């Protein structure tokens, strides 16, 4: 699936690129956040800043990633292709990530992907027929007490439906972000009743204590 | 309590983590290098 | 003794589950951190060893290790190599919603865990790894590093005591073979991710080749509050073998899906409807229940009507016990279509050290999509059983057996719908 | 035939799909199937007798 | 000359006399009458390997990709 | 002192520490069928196939990378021994095309022998294998992408001898891929040596590639000529 | 099932069925098949020299 060179447009390095001096001193941050001897451990947060700048990362990045951190540039093609969070393939600004595994599939995923899907038009792991929309489906991502999850940017979803879906996407189509919480109430991982779990104001060292 | 006590996350940028990791760049414990800098030195 | 297990609060361990005071250390304080630590610190490491032992933690993550004995077996004497505590703050087993919520809510506790673990054993610094999805609660816990540097009651000579410790936090980029124990540890060493060998363990190369060890954010959560709270009272809580406080993780087909705090021992009936909503329609409606998440074998109808859900209780029921995802399914839903999905699941996310979970994982995704369209004949059932008791202790990591299990289990109770998908669908091809 | 590929040669469907059946087939084929040492000696009634191998 | 095969005027190409130690090979060649060359048995070293040696702190063996 | 007792199916044999469970064998007369193992090279547990069983043992670990400890006993025609090995090898025989006339190495394979000598025959898994796409390694070394599997004996070789390191493992799960990212060919010295090394017919020789076969040529003893080390 | 010409077939509408795998030679028991390939001006793997001595098949 497009795991080897492919030496398209905007690749084929070296493609014309530069940092921000600024990023490099968050390097040498990352850098003096780890044990001399080992440099080489630098490669994954300073990739997410590659990442972080350039919003699909392409190869001159890497290639100049490796000629800092005195690594042959394999190992860092490695770690690249190794995750998902790295993609390759020239993405945009919405990266859609519907999470949709166990509970989330037993609870109405397949309602909230054509919703997604004839909301949006292009099919799932494509893109829309200009940038900015990357619609992607992927496993699980920590809301299981939820409904199946929408990630944008950073930003989760919680708790949606597909009315919510499309007012959600009405917003996002026209340039407002909503609140990134859950929804349905439960402002928190929360059973919506009358607080079934502690009542009282707690005291702390109050109660039991020890050697103290 | 009935209002959400977070919140102070909503307003977060792209570079906040890294620009955290850089406010708190000083008073560190060396990390101590063990002769060499890279095992292909 | 006491009934089994029945929560009731004065009483607890760590609280801000949902919604509460504030999120600052001043609400630490209030709630009960940094109070006394430096009597508890600086006394002696068998002393902390003997608490554990006395209390009897049982080591979380999943999988039920010894806590005190691991902990003792980390200690060598520090020669010119440093030792590390790893805080695993990831979420596998889909179903989880484990530490998502610590991290969001009481960082802070974390921070009087993490130094009573790197005081404890003789450790030097922590390197937390948080997955990489995380990124709104690892910045909270990026602000409660500013937080607790600017007061700067950790760092070098921490508690007005001359031991220096560091918190190092890293975050992920995307696999459950992160959430592992040693592949986790050559994520943070800068290699690709895939885990070592068994036989060398972290009591002699772990991070880089430092004796290091790993830690699950519920024991580290715990861990001060083992030491500064009833001691052989977290003993008294629930089965006296298997004693301890537990998140319970309720997904599934009920009434406002949750996480609920409670003690270790409880039956599962009273877990599931007297906690955190109840099934939805009636609780003799439900196909079938699933606790652990995705390293456990089912459960049927007449077995969770009663069994209290320990460890040993479960493993003689041949079952796991994982993070305390305990969902259930009702009839409406296919089931094998559940188990076939969380095998696409195992299919997306595993390395390739090991011949077989690959290959296996290939085999079981193609012969239970099969079956999710019911192909074959039982000689294909029989033959998954086959390549199930094949797989199971033959790999590396956990996530071979992880794949046996669901396979295991539905080959242990769900015969007869297999047996009536495969005729329907013999049928209709012909 | 038996049922030991390890000792006669699969047919043709599964020769010509199954990977098993084509190395059995191959290395048979080349090297034959080992036999372990023995100095045996068998003898059939023959029409003209004792018909005798060694 | 007519189909470029190796025709050879060679009885004693095809032999091959298997024996099992050095001393009787020496006899038998003493014994039917010809003249010989001699190799050695060149056993494989055993070398020290581990995968806890293949780890290290502050040893230069570093796989870096597994 | 640094002696250590092992038994081989009950026969004793004194064994240095560090030294593995198949060094001990090697030593006593034995072989334990491996892949990712050889002899001159690094060591890991990648290939699984080396699972051996101890008495009073009910976890099978895998002998290429054992630390032995004082005294053990090692089973090696035992039951769940023989299990383990021919359930890896109905493993190990899914994903590998039918290419045994066409391979190079059908008189050298090793898939070829192990598979005799201690496989399965009545295969399974009726639909499937799916293929990789190749790309030349270089002009002198020709390969096929799709008949490796995926050992890991060339990746350590270069990464620990040859300092080249351009080949590396892409890919999760089934979807791995081994060689060569950006499409670079490979011309260093010693560069026709991973032809020896590649224990199953992927990496192949492209001037030999098909000349002959291996069972139809007799061997001469030489001497290694333009250098001065033979 | 009878034995005679020794012929050889070709691909429906296609080229040489042959590949020079060479186990006509290894099971040929008197060695009347001798085979020495050679790779054609593509690539794909085929002959040069193949010879049935029908002076030497057993048939
Ligand atoms: C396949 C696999 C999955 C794991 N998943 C998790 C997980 O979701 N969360 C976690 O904290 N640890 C996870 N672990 C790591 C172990 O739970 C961890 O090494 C162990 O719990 C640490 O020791 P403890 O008993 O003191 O917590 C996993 C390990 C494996 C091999
Ligand atoms: S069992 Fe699979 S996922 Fe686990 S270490 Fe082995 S190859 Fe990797
Ligand atoms: S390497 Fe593969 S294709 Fe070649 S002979 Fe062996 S099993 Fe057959
Ligand atoms: S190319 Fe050969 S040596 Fe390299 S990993 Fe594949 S099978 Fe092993
Ligand atoms: S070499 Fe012989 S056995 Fe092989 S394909 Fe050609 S004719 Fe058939
Ligand atoms: S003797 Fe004739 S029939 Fe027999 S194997 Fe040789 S060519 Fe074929
Ligand atoms: S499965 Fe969707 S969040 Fe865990
Ligand atoms: S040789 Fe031990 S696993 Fe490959």
């Amino acid at each position: 699936a497009l795991f080897v060179h492919r030496d398209t447009p905007k690749n084929n390095p070296e493609t014309p690129f530069d940092f921000t001096p600024e990023n490099y001193k968050r390097i040498e941050a990352i850098v003096k956040n780890y044990p001399e001897g080992h440099k080489a451990a630098a490669v994954l947060p300073v990739l997410d800043l590659a990442q972080r700048q350039n919003g699909w990362l392409p190869i001159s990045a890497m290639n100049k990633v490796a000629e800092i951190l005195q690594v042959p540039p394999m190992r860092v093609y490695e770690v690249a292709t190794f995750y998902t969070m790295y993609n390759r393939k020239p993405v945009g600004k919405y990266h859609i990530q519907v999470c949709t595994t166990t509970p989330c599939m037993l609870r109405n995923s397949d309602s909230i992907l054509e919703a997604i899907q004839k909301k949006l038009g292009i099919k799932v792991g494509e893109t829309t027929p200009d940038k900015l929309f990357t619609l992607i489906e992927v496993e699980c991502l920590g809301a299981c007490v939820n409904a199946p999850m929408v990630q944008i940017n950073d930003n989760y979803y919680e708790d949606l439906t597909p009315k919510d879906i499309e007012e959600i996407i009405d917003e996002l189509k026209a340039g407002k972000i909503p609140k990134p919480g859950p929804r349905s109430g439960r402002f928190s991982c929360e059973p919506a009743g009358g607080l079934t779990s502690l009542t009282e104001p707690p005291k702390g060292p109050g109660f039991g204590v020890q050697a103290g | 309590n009935t209002t959400y006590k977070n919140l102070q996350h909503h307003d977060y940028s792209t570079y906040t983590f890294l620009d955290l990791n850089l406010d708190l760049s000083k008073f560190r414990m060396p990390q101590p290098s063990s002769g060499r800098e890279s095992p292909r030195h | 003794k006491t009934s089994f297990g029945s929560l009731k609060d004065e009483d607890r361990i760590f609280t801000n589950l949902y919604g509460r005071h504030d999120w600052r250390l001043k609400g630490a304080q209030s709630r009960g951190d940094w109070y006394k630590t430096k009597e508890i610190l600086l006394k002696g490491p068998d002393w902390i060893l003997g608490e554990v032992k006395t209390s009897g933690l049982r080591g979380r993550g999943g999988a039920g290790f010894p806590t005190g004995l691991k902990w003792s077996f980390m200690n060598k004497p520090s020669d010119g190599r440093p030792k590390y505590l790893v805080v695993n703050a990831d979420e596998g087993e889909p179903g989880t919603c484990k530490d998502r919520e610590i991290i969001r809510h009481d960082p802070h506790k974390l921070v009087e865990g993490c130094l009573v673990g790197g005081r404890a054993m003789g450790a030097r610094a922590a390197y937390i790894y948080i997955r990489g999805e995380f990124y709104n609660e690892a910045s909270n816990l990026q602000v409660a590093i500013r937080e607790a540097y600017e007061a700067g009651l950790i760092g070098k000579n921490a508690c007005g005591s001359g031991y220096d410790f560091d918190v190092f936090v890293v975050r992920g980029a995307g696999a459950y073979i992160c959430g592992e124990e040693t592949a986790l540890i050559e994520s943070i060493e800068g290699k690709q991710g895939k885990p070592r060998l068994k036989p060398p363990f972290p009591a002699d190369v772990g991070v880089f080749g430092c004796p290091t060890t790993v830690a699950n954010v519920e024991t580290v959560a715990v861990s001060p509050t083992i030491c500064r709270r009833g001691g052989a009272w977290f003993a008294s809580f629930g089965r006296e073998r298997n004693s301890g406080t537990k998140l319970f993780n309720i997904s599934g087909h009920v009434n406002n899906p949750c996480t609920v705090e409670e003690e270790m021992s409880v039956p599962l009936k009273e877990l599931i409807e007297k906690h955190a909503g109840g099934v939805t329609g009636g609780w003799d409606n439900l196909l079938a229940v699933i606790p652990g998440g995705s390293s456990t074998p089912l459960i049927p109808k007449s077995v969770c009507e009663t069994v209290l859900m320990d460890f040993d209780a479960l493993i003689q029921a041949q079952t796991g016990l994982g993070t305390a995802a305990v969902i259930v399914m009702d009839r409406s839903t296919d089931i094998v279509k559940a188990i076939a999905r969380l095998i696409e699941f195992y299919k997306h996310e595993s390395c390739g050290q090991c011949t077989p979970c690959r290959e296996g994982v290939d085999w079981m995704n193609k012969v239970m999509a099969r079956f999710v369209r019911g192909d074959a004949r039982p000689a294909e059932i029989d033959s998954l059983w086959e390549i199930s008791k094949q797989i199971e202790g033959h790999t590396i990591c956990a996530l071979g057996d992880g794949a046996a299990w669901p396979v295991q289990g539905l080959i242990r109770h769900f015969r007869p719908e297999l047996e009536e998908r495969m005729q329907r669908f013999a049928q209709q091809h012909q | 035939k038996v049922d030991d590929a390890k000792v006669s040669p699969p047919k043709r469907a599964e020769m010509k799909t199954s990977m098993e059946s084509l190395i059995h087939h191959f290395k048979l084929y080349t090297e034959g199937y080992q036999v372990p040492p023995g100095a045996t000696y068998t003898a059939i009634e023959a029409p003209k007798g004792e018909f005798g191998v060694y | 000359p007519l189909m470029g095969w190796a025709s050879t005027a060679d009885p004693l190409s095809n032999l091959v006399l298997t024996f099992s130690t050095k001393e009787d090979a020496i006899a038998f060649a003493e014994k039917n009458g010809w003249s010989y060359d001699v190799e050695e048995r060149k056993v494989p070293k055993p070398k020290s390997k581990s995968y806890g040696a293949n780890f290290s702190w502050n040893k230069r063996t570093r796989v870096s990709t597994k | 002192s640094n002696l250590i007792e092992v038994f081989v199916d009950g026969q004793s044999v004194m064994v240095e520490p560090g030294t593995t469970v198949l060094q001990a064998c090697e030593k006593v007369g034995m072989q334990i069928p491996r892949f990712c193992y050889h002899e001159r090279l690094s060591v890991a547990g990648n290939c699984r196939m080396c699972l051996v069983e101890i008495e009073k043992a009910p976890k099978v670990v895998a002998a290429c990378a054992m630390p032995v400890m004082k005294g053990w006993n090692i089973l090696t025609n035992s039951e769940k021994t023989k299990k383990a090995r021919e359930g890896v090898m109905e493993f190990l025989l899914a994903n590998h095309p039918l290419d045994c006339p066409i391979c190079d190495q059908g008189g050298e394979c090793d898939l070829q022998d192990q598979s005799m000598m201690f496989g399965s025959d009545r295969s399974r898994f009726l639909e499937g294998k799916r293929a990789v796409e190749d790309k030349n390694i270089g002009p002198l070394v020709k390969t096929i992408m799709t008949r490796c599997i995926q050992c890991t004996r060339c990746i350590r070789f270069a990464s620990e001898i040859a300092g080249v390191d351009d080949l590396g493992t892409t890919g999760r799960g089934n979807d791995m891929q081994v060689g060569t990212y950006i499409e670079k060919m490979f011309m260093s010295e010693l560069s026709g040596n991973i032809i020896d090394i590649c224990p199953v017919g992927a990496l192949t020789s492209k001037p030999y590639a098909f000349t002959a076969r291996p069972w139809e040529t007799r061997k001469t003893e030489s001497i290694d000529v333009m250098d001065a080390v033979g | 099932r009878f034995r005679g010409e020794h012929a050889l077939r070709r691909y429906p509408s296609g080229e040489e069925r042959c590949i020079a795998c060479k186990l006509c030679e290894a099971v040929c028991p008197a060695q009347a098949i001798t085979i020495e390939a050679e790779p054609r001006a593509d690539g794909s793997r085929r002959t040069t020299r193949y010879d049935i001595d029908m002076t030497k098949c057993i048939y």
